[PDB]
């Protein structure tokens, strides 16, 4: 039998993947891993030099690590392997930059500002003036101060990742603008996708501001919107010279930086108190729109799986394992969804089954199709776990197994019907069928939302109802537990990949993150995470120019 | 390159029509519709 | 980076340690270099500077800029050896073989530095 | 290899821990070959990008003077809709001190619209070839769009008597200039001087 | 003869270097920007990443529920464990990944106790010794306030607070504390007592630097908007190394300016250039130092350090005298006036001196803010100008709100902060408010202002930022000789 995960299992395990027996306690403990030995040498040097003898890393306390063979990790659709320690979000600069690029993005529409300038303020607005404003904001956004040498400014090399870009659904205005700082929809998207996005956007103009990464590092995510608004206001009153009063300037300020602002995430209430642009406020549709694989790939499964990988790396690793828990983290659970082609194999089987039985989008969402597709995919995944002991050793935790099988089932249902809530219903049916099959599930509180899910998937009550695109980490059922949210984002994307949609929830977010100037290229999140795990990713936010060399 | 042609500046891509050729200091110069002299080596024909 | 200077002159050691640190800071080379050791021999005029980088040609160019900055002006005859550890000997006289041997000794010492 | 004597300025620097140069001052390098023009004595211009060019030229064997402009910050009053924030200008004595040199090297900043008009006002009174050292990528034609004499892109109606002879991009204010930029500037000076 | 192309030279003073008060270092104004100064960033990082946990309820659970005996040897073993677990090492659950130790070299778990007998047989590697770090009288006062209680100080890595926000710190510390507890005492990995540990370390015994700001403000805990003025006064450690009350108040003013006015207001609630010259006005030249020393001399000449009880008359007298003196100094010396060119700078400096003087006379912080507001409205009549419009919002309602008892307006100045409704928007007030709150206690020679645990926790010698002399550290950061944590160069390619 041919399986997509077979090659990784051959590389990871020395014995046959179908072999049921092995031997342990013969690997030397933590010495079997190069990463652990490098950590030990570092810890010794740091302790002696910087810590003045206070111990930092003591492998001799706690569990004796490495009693079993510490496996390496492939990355799905990439031919490069890495240790599990390289995929920790703190040890991986690619994941950190993935969160940085999302955190430091604000989209502001500039059509009310132009209309207020033309009519109320009596100032003409032309493509030349728009180009002048773009020059001004590009100088001023990172740290600049326009024609004021006496004003303190940020070191330019400290904010090399800061850009201000413009895009518009108006073709003539788009080709009249400078290409230095324009996000061209026509040349970044295929023809049909570009037409759909232009129709959805309209004939309006939007500017994207990428606040420097260092600002989000020092401060929180709620700083980004204020920084963008202040710099936009300064650039607008500097580029266009206006002789109107100060009250008209207040109306213009509202129109320019408080009217058509689009944020990545919302603020969270209660014990999740957080500002905007934090990973807990990003809806699943927004994250699907952030990932740009619909641009470069026509495969629906690949499009859903890239969103799954990005959502795992964000929600499970950064958001949950640091923002909400902290410590070593929940890297395990997230890597399980994008390391080997296990989820790829399961999702490809689900797509093949749906195509053979119901057609690509050949059925309306009914209960029967949800039940049969989810049951078939879950049974296939569980028997795949059963007959490949190396696979079960690779996904040693019950949660990582449950999430992968349920994600495959939900993606299959979304393929069949094109409805995201039907896909999440299939996910929940898969979860309970998994529980009855293996007499097992995830950890202690893994299935809080999986027992509550079936009833909340198609609910119409106030705190229970929402389209899966409009759900997110602040959805009450999804608030706490790991191993769900990235797969939920993948299912939400798969609801639209079946229809061949150009976007899922927000066209502006899609166009904004199509920008080539981003440090993290969202066209291939898995490849970039692989690059970061190899210490070959150039991240921003480093204060190298304001620190001593010694 | 001749009067009425279409040329673009390689460094920036500005499009214009050649107005006249006005040699000076034993050196060829090309005048475009924006009343700016250019150099033939920095210009090329487009269609 | 790690900076150490081998000189029998007390003031020269501290001053040239500061010079090495400043030249690393100016080129923004501190985090890209593991060790930077300089051997000062002023009685017989020649100086050796070894560089052990972390883990292209632009980085190498920056490294030779660092050597040009740190080395004393009068030592104009220089030759370098690059086998993942860049070591250069600068003197006002043509380079002797013993100086090159000292350079390779420094290179091997820098290689096993960890 | 020949002796190089500089006429240090007659006035002191900016306080105790501050810069060594003073605004509106001139330091003749005896034999007048190159004058480096700094917009201000501040950290954004002096000793980080300017004295580096100075010692690069002085290492190439070419004597150098450094002139710090009295009012080098801002945009000229002749810019569209006037100036904002500050006014850029050149004094007649500054112009005379510049004009006795074979070549001029001037350091500019980031915004293109500022650089073009500053160069136009500067070359309205300077009649020697100059080299523009700026950070932003500026094309050797936008100066001709507003009337400046330029080696490659001449204007139909020249409003300046000075020729922008070379534009060098990638030199950031307040940051040490790498040896590659210094080598480019030296090569341009050597090939456009003798 | 009028040549329009001559231009106008501008900004001569801003070209000159800025001295730093009470130091001998000269720095550029560009190097005092919070983005360009690694020392200010490390100050905020060290405050952000600090959580104090009372390890007494957990010991009681271990003793009365799990039947485990807690002895100083067991506490030493626990400290050894948590110093490995808190940076991100693995203690249970075979097959984990771990964070690189190079990225967490600033991560410490420290223990301090007011019990001298327990502190005697404790590993001095992990012990914050109150006796050694504080003078005898201050050590006795701190021990009497703390009592026979044991506390653990967790400093999670700066990289954690830089990647994430400030609400991450308490949860990080709580998870690692629970893990170290269950692995150091050989307990079941998950039972009811584990939930008891988790609840204790998550909220019952935890001390946060800053409270959360839910609702309109929309921010998590351990953000600069949640740090009260007394907490920031206790963060600064000049009280245990110097006996000059004015010096202590001025170091607190410098720290408060650099934190609130620069970071919180010019970045968290604004952007771009920020407010650097608004904050550096209080700690660059000795202007505020000279005014404060004059205030102390006047108070000691006519009242004494605590010779009078807070009444309205003494507030009027001291605040008016100090404000008149400061404005006369501005008039007499054009160098001072051109240094503080903006009216807001001048208003803040004069009012801070007046409030510090009132605090040194009466020992009451609310009298200090009352004096500050009188100084503001007297400055307004003296010069017929105060500051940028929008500056004197809180200064107009201040007099009424300083001694108010209504729910939305009453708070002791130690309990006030950037989330106080009047103080929530404007620059040039908050750092000086923190300085006035500190001066209220420097007059009495108090060991601490609001929280003894914060004072002892930030007396730790292993902190990256030296809080004994904040201005010296700011100067060092401005001169590119301050080593800051949170950098990730071992996981990055060579540039
Ligand atoms: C002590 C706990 C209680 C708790 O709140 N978390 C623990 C431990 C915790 C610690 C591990 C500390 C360390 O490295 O020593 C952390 C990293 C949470 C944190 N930030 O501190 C974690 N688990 Ni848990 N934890 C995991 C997992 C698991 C799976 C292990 C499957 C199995 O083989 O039995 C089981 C759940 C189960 O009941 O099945 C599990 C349990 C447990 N997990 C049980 C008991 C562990 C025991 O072996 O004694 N983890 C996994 O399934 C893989 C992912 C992994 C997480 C780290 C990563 O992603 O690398 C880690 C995530
Ligand atoms: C130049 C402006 C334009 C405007 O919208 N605000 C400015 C500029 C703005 C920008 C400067 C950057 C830029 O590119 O413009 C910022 C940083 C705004 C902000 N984000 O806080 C600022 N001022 Ni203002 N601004 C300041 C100040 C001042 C003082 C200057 C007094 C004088 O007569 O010279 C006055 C306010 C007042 O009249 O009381 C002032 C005015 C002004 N300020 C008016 C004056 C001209 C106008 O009518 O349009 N600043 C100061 O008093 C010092 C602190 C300083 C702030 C930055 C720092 O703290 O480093 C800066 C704070
Ligand atoms: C967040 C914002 O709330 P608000 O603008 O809605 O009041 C609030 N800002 C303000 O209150 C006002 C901002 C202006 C910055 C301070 C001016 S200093 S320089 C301008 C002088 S003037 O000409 O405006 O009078 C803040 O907390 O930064
Ligand atoms: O096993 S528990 O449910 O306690 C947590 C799993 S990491």
């Amino acid at each position: 039998e041919k399986r997509l995960f077979l090659k990784a299992l051959k590389e990871k395990f020395e014995e046959d993947p179908k072999e049921k027996y092995t031997k342990f306690y013969t690997f030397g403990g933590w010495e079997q891993s190069a990463r652990k030995r490098e950590f030990v040498e570092a810890n010794e040097k740091i302790v002696s030099e910087k810590r003045q003898g206070i111990p930092l890393y003591n492998p001799d306390i706690g569990v004796p690590l490495g009693q079993r063979k510490l496996m390496p990790y492939k990355l799905s659709n990439t031919d490069d392997y890495c240790e599990g320690d390289d995929l920790h979000f703190l040890n991986n600069a690619a994941i950190q930059q993935l969160w940085d690029d999302i955190r430091r993005t604000v989209i502001v529409g500039m059509d009310t500002a132009h209309s207020v300038l033309e009519k109320r303020l009596g100032v003409e607005v032309t493509p030349e003036t728009i180009n002048e404003y773009m020059h001004t904001i590009n100088h001023s956004l990172p740290g600049g101060a326009v024609v004021q040498e006496h004003m303190v400014e940020v070191h330019p090399s400290l904010a090399w990742d800061c850009y201000a870009r413009i895009f518009t659904g108006d073709d003539e205005l788009a080709d009249e603008l400078d290409s230095r700082f324009l996000i061209d929809i026509n040349k970044l998207f295929p023809e049909e996708q570009a037409e759909t996005l232009k129709a959805a956007i309209g004939k309006k103009t939007y500017q994207v501001s990428r606040v420097p990464s260092l600002v989000g590092r020092v401060c929180d995510g709620g700083t980004i919107s204020r920084w963008s608004a202040m710099q936009i206001g300064m650039s607008f009153i500097t580029a266009y010279k206006l002789c109107a009063g100060e009250a008209a300037t207040a109306d213009f300020s509202y129109a320019s930086k408080h009217a058509d602002v689009i944020q990545m995430g919302n603020a969270l209430p209660g014990r999740r108190a957080r500002g905007p642009n934090e990973p807990g406020g990003i809806r699943f549709g927004i994250l699907s729109d952030v990932v740009q694989t619909t641009r470069v790939s026509e495969d629906p499964v690949e499009q859903s799986l890239e969103v799954v990988a990005t959502g795992a790396a964000l929600y499970d690793q950064i958001w949950l394992g640091a923002y909400m828990s902290g410590g070593i983290g929940f890297t395990q659970y997230a890597t399980a969804s994008y390391t080997d082609d296990i989820l790829d194999d399961f999702s490809y089987y689900a797509l093949d089954y749906v195509e053979k039985k119901y057609g690509r989008m050949g059925t309306k969402a009914t209960m029967d199709v949800v039940e049969d597709v989810a049951g078939e995919v879950t049974l296939y995944a569980l028997e795949q776990y059963d007959d490949y002991p190396a696979l079960l050793e690779d996904h040693f935790g019950g949660s990582q197994r449950a999430a992968v099988a349920a994600a495959a089932s939900g993606i299959g249902v979304c393929m069949a019907t094109g409805n995201s809530n039907a896909g999440v219903n299939g996910w929940y049916l898969s979860q309970i069928l998994h529980k009855e099959y293996h007499s097992r599930l995830g950890f202690y509180g893994y299935d809080l939302q999986d027992q509550c899910g079936a009833s909340n998937s198609l609910a119409i009550r106030n705190d229970e109802a929402a389209p899966l695109e409009l759900r997110g980490p602040n959805y009450p059922n999804y608030a706490m537990n790991v191993g769900h949210q990235g797969e939920y984002a993948g299912i939400a994307q798969a609801a639209h990949s079946a229809r061949g949609d150009a976007f899922a929830l927000n066209p502006l977010v899609k166009v904004a993150f199509a920008d080539p100037m981003l440090v993290f290229d969202f066209s291939k999140p898995r490849k970039e995470i692989a690059r970061g795990a190899l210490r070959e990713f150039e991240a921003a936010g480093e204060r190298d120019v304001i620190l001593p060399a010694k | 390159i001749e009067i009425g042609s279409y040329v673009r500046y390689i460094n920036t891509g500005t499009h214009g029509t050649v107005k006249a050729i006005e040699p000076k200091n034993d050196e060829e110069w090309v005048l475009l519709e924006n009343d700016i002299y250019y150099r033939p080596e920095l210009l090329e024909l487009v269609e | 980076a790690y900076i150490d200077v081998e000189c029998n002159d007390e003031a020269g050691k501290a001053i040239y340690e500061r010079i090495i640190q400043t030249s690393l800071e100016d080129l923004v080379l501190g985090k890209s270099i593991i060790k930077a050791k300089m051997i000062c021999k002023q009685d017989v005029p020649y100086f050796i500077i070894g560089i052990l980088p972390k883990s292209k040609e632009d980085f190498i160019d920056r490294v030779l800029d660092f050597m040009n900055r740190v080395f004393p002006e009068g030592m104009r005859i220089r030759k370098t050896i690059r086998d993942k550890t860049i070591v250069m000997v600068a003197s006002e006289k043509p380079i002797e073989e013993e100086w090159m041997n000292e350079a390779v000794k420094l290179q091997e010492e820098l290689k096993i530095f960890k | 290899r020949k002796e190089q004597i500089v006429d240090c300025r007659a006035v002191m620097g900016l306080g105790e821990g501050g810069g060594l140069a003073q605004r509106g001052t001139f330091a003749e390098g005896l034999r007048n070959d190159v004058v480096v023009v700094a917009m201000s004595p501040g950290r954004r211009h002096i000793t980080k990008p300017v004295c580096e060019i100075t010692y690069g030229i002085r290492e190439a064997g070419i004597q150098t003077s450094v002139l710090v402009l009295d009012a080098g910050g801002g945009i000229p009053s002749d810019a569209p809709q006037g100036s904002l924030g500050s006014t850029f200008g050149l004094k007649p004595e500054e112009a005379k001190q510049v004009n006795r040199h074979k070549l001029c090297v001037i350091h500019f900043g980031n915004v293109k619209s500022h650089i073009i008009y500053k160069a136009r006002l500067f070359l309205k009174y300077v009649d020697i070839p100059t080299i523009i050292v700026c950070q932003t990528p500026v094309d050797m034609e936008d100066f001709a769009a507003i009337g400046i004499k330029t080696k490659n892109v001449m204007p139909l109606e020249s409003k300046t008597e000075g020729k922008i002879v070379e534009i060098i991009t990638g030199v950031i204010r307040g940051e040490s200039a790498p040896q590659k930029k210094i080598d480019e500037i030296i090569e341009s000076i050597k090939k456009h001087l003798g």
